[PDB]
């Protein structure tokens, strides 16, 4: 009785809502798709290499324009890079050199950068004075930042080790709501195209999809046996997939609220660290530790290419905004932009 | 003439091949042709693999260079020895010795660059990782800076051809005083890489001794000291016996009367172009990398 | 190029002398990871988010970077040494103590990382001992029929039955480093107290160590 | 009431996911394949690119 | 907060020797490239030497060039221009302009005050505008031409304008022919083509009089326009 009680109130429960998504699977994703071409092989090659950093990279950042990026290492410095000239454009000295995190503003103006220190710093690109100097800082959570993501130059998302993922306002630097039901450790975030809604995947195996307005969970995914490490959103805003250390890929439904591809090979055995998509959604670039990056048929859950082009942990990934071109940072203290 | 030369010094010109001729050419060919492909697989599996892009294994690149200008330099030696060093001029005779001379010291050069390098990242308290790369191209250029002066100043001024009283027995047209001047420099550095390599060796041994029982005890003593001790009695036991032979043989043609060196002359450069045939082999077998990328290259 | 362009690469450039002065500049210190629980003196054995602390011993300088599964252990990955401290005085935590060593050692990341030991907190093993009124055979049944302490150099003054209580408890903190890692990396165990200030000189003699056993084997001299 | 609290959150939080609208597979596996369709040219990675409109060369 | 506080000046005998600094406080000095630019009494600017960041990099005017030296102190936070053998063509107005070039910079933000001095193929800019009557509340456009295409081949169109209000330091507008400066409004608009440039004002208001200048930045040296003045009715 009692909690014991209520456990058979939420078995029951969890029953209702697989029997409710075997319903729908009336028939599968890679069944239906088993009809169009396939993409052939993808080839691409490194155009440049943007050397600086001096130890591992961990976090990685387009900008909205597709030319300037972000990048931050364990040296405790964010580099914006001219992906078209290799040009250094800024070099910002941080406070704490464990950040595990970074971002871009949407408008340009600002970055953001975070790790063990359990700070969420946001900088100021275009000041007066000619320099860069730090905004604000978001302090309250009590684990490490593992991701942060801007919505807006006044809104910013932050996911972090206590389970919980918050959302803040700059101009107050105050928490306005917080996401709490992980049981785990957030690992990753990924904002809608319409930004009405994120996800989120952590150490208990397990994705929810929030809404940022109300402030609750809407869906929660489990299909995977281990940390989801890395989590990317659809182009369409319909789907996401996620990236976990079982070496395993998979593609969740919104509105079916189902799994719905698994991009798993018998000869890959090492954890995933980061996933994205393409600017069609038909590809699908992961990142592993086995030092290279796959391109997956997002629709026929095949290989069909191998970015090899690091001797270290590829650690981040990010494509352009246009689709031009996929930036990989790894390791090794290298970032390659590949076409 | 190149006869008028080789008539005081004691020398035989040879007009047809003969039975030592073939001899010293039989085993002389087979040699370089070992000396080539050895080194030119040591200067290939470090460009072609990313792994191998470190300080340590440019001065291994370095010295596989070299050594491969030495097999080159022997192989010009054995198509104009015998029967046709006959037909030589004085320019020419003195581009010949002057081509082994530039080789085997850039050699010898590199092998106390090695010992140095290894003698710096051990008393070093940091990882050879964490280091940087302005030391080696800077002592890669003295060692050719060194090995080109070497090769020719017997080209200019000092030779004996512009005094013939002191000529050495061995090579006619080379001063005595520069035969003594080539044994001094490799009986000082083999001294130096002696040191150097003892010195390491001195060096773990106290820091082994009293590390603690509770550690590994002495099971990982044991292992630690006979792998190092077969690496530094490896490299100075090629040293020491492909270069011994040859090195006395030096000082035996200089305040030496009356004593029989034309007969040893002609194998004893087959020891010392033996080293750069085993100097791959010594400096590369331990790496298990260089090992692995050698099966993926033939 | 342009004349704008020229100017925003030689502003480019002078970034990379900048990002070269300071990157020399952290090449010659030594970074070190500290472990451990609340009750083990942690914060007390160098007596000199995330804390760190800073000193200096025969011109070698070292971070200490102590934090507050441990999914932040792989940003750790390049670290000179890890610093694990047991509080060896009790004898109910000393299982997960013992636990807590466990998945340090066998962690994915942490293979070629070696550990230095402190048991912190010897001086009241001796006193939990020597006056007895409790027995490790309660919560370690092998130390019941425990071999004497085996032939070995003991500390001068030390009575026998602390010898044989300071051997057990150093003998399992081995007994898991020596099961696997084969070789890759090695615990080194100490025993220290709250009055002890000698703590900074093993481990600078630990990381003396640690580095050339490391140096000597990516040479291929051993 | 600890226990009792975090149960009934985790209930009330159930029944929230629980009710909603759901759509079959073949409508969710549909919708992909028109969208990655229907911007097939938008995709400079999928197919190639000529060199003049390439901004990294 | 940004200031740069200029020195020296005033009258001085032809053939002689002076020696010009602007002081600079309010903003990272060792970071921004820095110009010299005078004003003759009865003309435009004209653009003279430039020291950049660390001083790796210094260019003169042909007409100062073997006579005149350009150098920065960043410690001190000043810069001197060493000005020898003097005649009767250098009696001008001095300013110090920073700029900063990265990707997105604007150059030519800050115009200091300047210095009263008073001694007892390159591309063209053609502005055939020089005075134009103006009524309030109207728009205007006003134009320039260029010798030579200022479009790069990386799409870049290295165009300036500036606005010089009477008795005060000019201070840009528009840089690069499209992009607003910070602290201009929206009135203010810039369009054109390779050797053909506008300038768009809609709903001119008071303190929009002045002289505005057009200013090439594809080549050293940088050459400006002659002016178009407007005035009031
Ligand atoms: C005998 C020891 C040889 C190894 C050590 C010295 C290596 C050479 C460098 C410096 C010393 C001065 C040059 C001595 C060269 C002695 C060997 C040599 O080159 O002999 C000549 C012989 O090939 C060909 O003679 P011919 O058959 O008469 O043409």
């Amino acid at each position: 009785s009692e909690l014991d009680q209520l456990r058979q109130e939420a078995e029951q429960l969890k029953n209702q809502i697989r029997d409710a998504r075997k319903a729908c699977a009336d028939a599968t994703l890679s069944q239906i798709t088993n009809n169009i071409d396939p993409v052939g092989r993808i080839q691409m090659r490194t155009r440049r290499t943007l050397r600086g950093h001096l130890a591992k990279i961990y976090a990685m950042h387009w900008g909205t324009d597709s030319r300037l990026l972000v990048s931050a290492s364990q040296d405790g410095k964010l580099i914006i890079w001219d992906s078209y000239t290799t040009n250094k454009v800024h070099a910002i000295p941080l406070r704490s050199s464990w950040v595990m995190t970074c971002a871009y503003a949407p408008s340009g103006n600002y970055v953001a950068c975070g790790g063990l220190d359990n700070i969420c710093s946001i900088y100021n690109l275009k000041t007066r004075e000619g320099n860069v100097r730090v905004s604000r800082e978001l302090a309250g959570h009590t684990g490490y930042l593992s991701c942060c993501r801007f919505l807006d130059d006044n809104q910013i998302v932050t996911s972090s080790g206590d389970t919980t993922c918050a959302l803040w306002d700059i101009e107050t630097g105050q928490q306005t709501t917080t996401f709490t039901g992980h049981t785990g450790d957030v690992m990753s975030l990924s904002l809608a195209p319409d930004t009405r809604l994120f996800v989120s995947g952590a150490c208990d195996a397990s994705a929810k999809l929030w809404d940022v307005r109300e402030g609750m969970c809407r869906q929660t995914f489990t299909g995977h046996e281990s940390d989801i490490n890395a989590i990317c959103f659809f182009p369409n805003g319909n789907a996401f997939a996620t990236g976990s250390d079982d070496a395993t890929c998979r593609l969740f439904d919104l509105r079916a609220d189902q799994e719905l591809m698994t991009y798993s090979h018998d000869n890959i055995i090492c954890g995933i660290t980061s996933v994205s998509f393409s600017k069609s959604g038909r590809l699908l670039l992961a990142g592993y530790d086995d030092f290279n990056c796959n391109v997956w048929d997002a629709l026929k859950a095949d290989r069909a290419g191998v970015l090899a082009g690091h001797d270290n942990r590829v650690s981040c990934l990010g494509v352009t905004d246009d689709g031009m071109a996929v930036a990989t940072g790894s390791w090794d203290s290298f970032l390659k932009i590949w076409n | 003439s190149i006869a008028f030369f080789y008539n005081r010094s004691g020398k035989h010109l040879a007009t047809e091949w003969n039975t030592v001729s073939k001899l010293v050419m039989g085993l002389g060919i087979t040699v370089c042709i070992f000396i080539m492909l050895a080194n030119l697989l040591v200067m290939v599996a470090i460009y072609v693999n990313r792994r191998f892009h470190f300080p340590i294994y440019y001065l291994m690149a370095n010295l596989a260079a070299a050594d491969f200008f030495a097999g080159l330099a022997y192989f010009y030696l054995m198509f104009n020895t015998g029967p046709n060093t006959r037909r030589l001029t004085v320019s020419t005779w003195l581009l010949r010795q002057g081509l082994i001379d530039t080789s085997l010291t850039a050699s010898v050069a590199n092998l106390l660059a090695i010992a140095i390098e290894r003698h710096i990242t051990v008393f070093r308290m940091q990882l050879h990782t964490r280091m940087s790369n302005r030391r080696v191209v800077v002592v890669i250029v003295v060692i050719w800076t060194m090995a080109i002066v070497m090769g020719a100043i017997p080209s200019v001024g000092w030779n004996c051809i512009c005094d013939i009283e002191n000529c050495s027995n061995m090579a006619p047209l080379y001063s005595d005083s520069y035969l003594v001047f080539w044994a001094i420099f490799n009986l000082v550095t083999f001294v130096v890489m002696v040191v150097l390599y003892a010195h390491i060796f001195g060096y773990v041994r106290q820091r082994t001794m009293r590390m603690s029982r509770h550690s590994s005890g002495p099971r990982r003593n044991r292992d630690t000291m006979m792998s190092l001790l077969k690496t530094v009695v490896i490299v100075l036991g090629a040293f020491i016996i492909c270069w011994t032979p040859g090195l006395v043989l030096l000082l035996l043609d200089v305040c030496c009367p009356q004593c029989d060196v034309l007969a040893y002359e002609k194998f004893f450069l087959l020891l010392a172009e033996f080293n750069s045939a085993m100097n791959p082999i010594i400096y590369s077998y331990r790496d298990k990398e260089m090992s692995a990328t050698f099966r993926q290259i033939l | 190029v342009s004349a704008e362009d020229k100017a925003a690469a030689e502003r480019s450039k002078m970034i990379d002398k900048n990002l070269r002065e300071d990157g020399e500049k952290a090449r010659r210190t030594l970074r070190l990871l500290l472990l451990g629980a609340d009750n083990s003196g942690k914060s007390t054995i160098v007596k000199q988010g995330i804390f760190e602390t800073k000193f200096q011993v025969d011109k070698v300088n070292f971070h200490m970077f102590d934090v507050g599964r441990r999914k932040w252990i792989q940003c750790f990955n390049d670290v000179t040494a890890i610093i694990f401290v047991v509080d060896s005085s009790d004898y109910n935590r000393l299982q997960e103590a013992l636990n807590d060593f466990k998945s340090i050692w066998n962690n994915r990341w942490l293979r070629t990382i070696s550990v230095i030991l402190f048991l912190n907190k010897q001086d009241l093993l001796a006193e939990k001992v020597l006056a007895g009124k409790s027995k490790i055979e309660d919560y370690f049944p092998e130390f019941a029929r425990y071999t004497t302490p085996e032939d070995a150099t003991p500390e001068p003054g030390e009575d026998p039955r602390v010898t044989r209580a300071k051997y057990f408890i150093r003998k399992e903190f081995v007994d898991i480093s020596t099961a696997s890692g084969d070789g890759r990396h090695i615990c080194y165990p100490h025993f220290t107290c709250a009055v002890d200030t000698e703590n900074a000189r093993r481990i600078f003699n630990d990381c003396k160590d640690i580095i050339l056993q490391m140096n000597l084997r990516e040479y291929n001299l051993v | 009431t600890a226990s009792i609290a975090q149960a009934r959150k985790l209930v009330e939080q159930l029944k929230m996911e629980a009710n909603i609208d759901r759509i079959k597979v073949s409508k969710a596996a549909a919708d992909l394949m028109a969208y990655c369709e229907a911007h097939a040219k938008e995709d400079p990675l999928l197919t190639p690119v000529p060199a003049s409109e390439n901004p990294f060369r | 907060d940004v200031q740069l506080v200029e020195s020296g000046g005033g009258l001085v005998q032809p053939g002689g020797s002076r020696k010009l600094s602007c002081s600079a406080s309010g903003f990272a000095f060792s970071s921004f490239g820095m110009h010299w630019v005078r004003q003759a009494p009865e003309k435009g600017l004209e653009w003279v030497a430039y020291i950049s960041s660390g001083s790796g990099t210094i260019y003169y005017a042909d007409t100062v060039k073997g006579r005149f030296t350009i150098s920065r102190d960043d410690p001190k936070n000043t810069l001197f221009l060493q000005m020898t053998s003097l005649r009767s063509e250098d009696t001008a107005m001095y300013y110090c302009v920073r700029s900063i070039y990265y990707y997105g910079s604007s150059p030519f933000d800050f115009w200091g005050q300047g210095t009263t001095l008073t001694v007892s193929s390159d591309i063209v800019m053609t502005q055939a505008t020089s005075s134009v009557p103006v009524t309030p509340g109207e728009s205007v456009s006003i134009s320039c031409r260029s010798s030579k295409s200022l479009l790069h081949s990386n799409g870049n169109t290295y165009l300036y304008w500036f606005l010089q209000r009477p008795g005060q330091s000019p201070q840009l507008l528009i840089y690069r022919m499209s992009n607003l400066a910070s602290g201009v409004p929206d009135r203010f608009s810039g369009s054109g083509s390779g050797t053909a440039f506008t300038l768009t004002i809609s709903r001119l208001e008071a303190e929009d009089v002045g002289v505005y200048y057009c200013m090439q930045h594809l080549e050293y040296p940088l050459t400006f326009g002659a002016g178009t003045k407007l005035e009031l009715k």
